[PDB]
């Protein structure tokens, strides 16, 4: 129970519960504690908590937050995690005045792709890669956290939950209502996060399903049958859609070189079968000599 | 044992295959686990699982949901001793509750799991038991089920020229026919002697050939020989009665219906299979 742990302060409240900073009484180790209340749950232990726990028991990787323990006390579940200092959303908003330095953008993207490559080889979709869910420490590492929206996919897949991923980061095939989706939706979100780090603002800040679609077309061009076979027959697609045209990536992401516009445009490729994998993205020349710097917090 | 998977564009197939094999290794099953419950008899496990299949069909739950529940039940009972038969219903229905919350988009509400027990198990009792099960399993709730192996084998078998192994591309009849034999086998606790991938490879063998089994599973004959022989009277009983036809389910596309767990009364078939050897 909360014997072996001494709470120190509430430090946030994700959509799942309150996050506490705490200290192991025996080792003095500092940890984070996610509280999952059970007396407010008519369905017992939330499916998102069962998924998150059982998946993080299977996923030990340097760029995935480590689940240290699960404590059942009173009508609460306490998820003990390794402690990281800051999420990427709050880190950018504090660095938005100067932007986030570019050598860090190379490392953070590189590491997020080893975390993601690992998930996909274990057949896990994250399905909520947004900056608030990516956790950084003082030592420069970044890790995937909050697997509550995750799902292990079968071989083959079936139709999974529609409308996953926070809207600003949701891949277009989900928005068009595709029957099937898999690893490509995580890549899309990492592209959105890549370009949000560079320009300091969100890449596709829509505020509705159809509005989020249009922010993507305005920037990448309205897709067609040549660039994305089968697209006009997808269920959420209408012919009334306004035909925009692609933008130079010097204009969408000025601070980016040729390698950056290359890798980025591959992550935002419309056709999910032609979209770049995390395994391939790690090999792209952009990570020729990738570095590991310490952030300013 | 060879890698049957094709070149995958989302991850290296040598690693994906390695992670799958290590999974089957670290998830443990014990064909003798009822020996820790001397008041219980294997037939009671058959009755319980047969009933969970029936419930799954009523609610249109997925075959993977049923086999998750089966695995959770068998693995949990191996962690306990001296369970009385009047508790098996609660354990089974709570395993299915856990499995459905893991696997289904829109799982039935708690009050339906309690409802199908006709008053034997309240909602509160199911919530108590699900925590007992998950804690006793140490939250190891992501096995490779018997039917997931069948899904992999079917995908590999019907790999076309796209090699996009994640889009379903196998026909429905061969899948439900083999699932129907696995659904009869799993009711015999003796099936746990065999790793799940071998149960699925052996059942597939009995509906096809050595050449197909080997091509889609990477097993050699010697690895599955004992399971194949154990399975012979089960295959025969299924052949004798005929393979079920493909059901239709409300709200389920006909092209997806083979994924829904089906049920028929199977206990007489089971005794018939166990009588032959
Ligand atoms: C970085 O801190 C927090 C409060 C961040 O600001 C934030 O917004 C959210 C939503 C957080 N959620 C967590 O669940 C979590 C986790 C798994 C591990 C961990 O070590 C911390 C400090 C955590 O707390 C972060």
């Amino acid at each position: 129970s909360m014997e072996n742990f001494q709470k120190v302060e509430k430090i946030g409240e994700g959509t799942y519960g309150v996050v506490y900073k705490a200290r192991n009484k025996l080792t003095g180790e500092v940890v984070a504690l996610k509280k999952i209340r059970l007396d407010t749950e008519t369905e017992g232990v939330p499916s998102t908590a069962i998924r998150e726990i059982s998946l993080l028991k299977e996923l030990n990787h340097p760029n995935i937050v480590k689940l240290l323990d699960v404590i059942h006390t009173e009508n609460k579940l306490y998820l003990v995690f390794e402690f990281l200092h800051q999420d990427l959303k709050k880190f950018m908003d504090a660095s938005a005045l100067t932007g986030i330095p570019l050598p860090l953008i190379k490392s953070y993207l590189f590491q997020l792709l080893q975390g993601l490559a690992f998930c996909h080889s274990h057949r896990v979709l994250h399905r909520d890669l947004k900056p608030q869910n990516l956790l950084i420490n003082t030592e420069g590492a970044i890790k995937l956290a909050d697997f509550g929206l995750a799902r292990a996919f079968g071989v083959p897949v079936r139709t999974y939950t529609h409308e996953v991923v926070t809207l600003w980061y949701r891949a277009p095939e989900i928005l068009l209502g595709c029957k099937y989706y898999s690893t490509a939706v995580d890549i899309w979100s990492l592209g959105c996060i890549f370009a949000e780090m560079v320009t300091r603002r969100a890449l596709f800040p829509g505020d509705s399903e159809i509005d989020q679609l249009f922010r993507i077309f305005r920037t990448l061009g309205t897709p067609d049958e040549v660039v994305w076979p089968g697209v006009t027959s997808m269920p959420d697609y209408k012919p009334s859609f306004p035909k925009w045209a692609r933008q130079d990536f010097s204009k969408v992401v000025p601070p980016l070189d040729e390698d950056g516009r290359s890798l980025l445009s591959q992550m935002l490729h419309y056709d999910p079968n032609k979209r770049i994998s995390a395994k391939a993205a790690l090999a792209h020349p952009f990570f020729q000599d990738v570095t590991k710097p310490v952030p300013h917090l | 044992r060879g890698s049957p998977l094709p070149v995958l564009s989302w991850a290296n197939r040598e690693e994906v295959w390695k992670i799958m094999l290590n999974k089957e290794k670290t998830y443990l099953r014990d064909q003798h686990f009822l020996e820790q419950h001397p008041l219980l008899q294997p037939k009671m496990r058959a009755i319980l699982l047969d009933w969970l299949m029936e419930v799954c069909e009523v609610y249109k739950l997925h075959r993977e949901t049923f086999y998750l529940a089966q695995d959770f039940f068998d693995r949990y009972m191996a962690t306990q001793e001296n369970v009385v038969k009047t508790l098996l219903q609660l354990i089974g229905i709570s395993s299915l509750f856990i499995a459905a919350k893991l696997e289904e988009i829109y799982p039935p509400k708690l009050h339906q799991f309690a409802y199908v027990t006709d008053g034997a198990c309240s909602g509160d009792e199911i919530l108590t038991m699900e925590l007992m099960i998950m804690k006793a399993l140490k939250w190891r709730l992501s096995p490779l089920t018997i039917v997931s192996w069948l899904n992999v084998y079917m995908q590999v078998a019907y790999l076309n020229d796209l090699h996009e192994v994640l889009l379903p591309q196998y026909p429905q009849q061969i899948f439900i026919q083999i699932a129907e034999l696995l659904d009869l086998c799993v009711l015999d606790v003796d099936c746990l002697e065999f790793p799940y991938g071998i149960l699925a490879a052996s059942a597939l063998y009995h509906f096809s050939s050595s050449e197909l089994m080997q091509k889609v599973s990477g097993y050699q004959w010697c690895d599955i020989e004992n399971c194949v022989k154990w399975m012979v009277p089960f295959a025969m009983v299924i052949r004798e009665t005929g393979s079920s036809k493909l059901k239709h389910f409300r709200g389920v596309a006909d092209e997806d219906a083979h994924n829904i767990q089906t049920h028929r009364d199977s206990l007489d078939l089971l005794d018939k299979a166990r009588a032959k050897k």
